[PDB]
């Protein structure tokens, strides 16, 4: 599907799954890297 | 439990099974909780002091 | 993927020599395998 912003929403992203509020981010990932988390063990961000 | 994130149990595991490594996590959890609180209550009665 | 070169290769190898092959670029559905029986032998792991 499209991406639905600034709203909670069903997200399904390619292996990673929940519910929350999306969107953008300035966070600066690595070539190599497809997701990120937050200082205790949790999603923080995704790449599309 | 296979992971602490309840989602990557629940997610692609089967539904009957997951029952399992569910409650195993859900206690493991609780118990910290109950600790937690037990502290916090004697940590307020030395500020009533 | 050639699922059809794995299951209906006309070879197979020794166990002592097992062979390894990689799958990779494709949309796989995994039920043609799963939902109608081909097997004597069918167990799975960590994902149902
Ligand atoms: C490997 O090749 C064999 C056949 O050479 C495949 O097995 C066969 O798959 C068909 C398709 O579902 C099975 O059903 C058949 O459907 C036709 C449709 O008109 C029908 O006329 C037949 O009577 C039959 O119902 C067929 O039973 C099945 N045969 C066997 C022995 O399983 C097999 O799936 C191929 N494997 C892979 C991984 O491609
Ligand atoms: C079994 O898998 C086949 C794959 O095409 C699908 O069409 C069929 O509906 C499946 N059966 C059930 C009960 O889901």
């Amino acid at each position: 599907t499209d991406l639905i912003k600034n709203q909670c929403v069903n997200f399904n992203f390619n292996g990673l799954t929940g519910t929350g509020v999306l969107t953008p981010s300035s966070k600066r990932f690595q070539p190599f890297q497809q997701f990120g988390r937050d200082v205790s063990d949790f999603t923080d961000s995704v790449r599309d | 439990a296979i992971s602490s994130v309840l989602n990557d149990i629940l997610s692609r595991l089967d539904p009957p099974e997951a029952e399992v490594q569910i409650d195993r996590l859900i206690t493991g959890r609780l118990q910290s909780l109950q600790t937690y609180v037990t502290q916090q209550l004697i940590r307020a009665a030395e500020i009533r002091a | 993927c050639p699922f059809g070169e794995v299951f209906n290769a006309t070879k197979f190898p020794s166990v002592y020599a097992w062979e390894r092959k990689k799958i990779s670029n494709c949309v796989a559905d995994y039920s043609v395998l799963y939902n109608s029986t081909f097997f004597s032998t069918f167990k799975c792991y960590g994902v149902s």
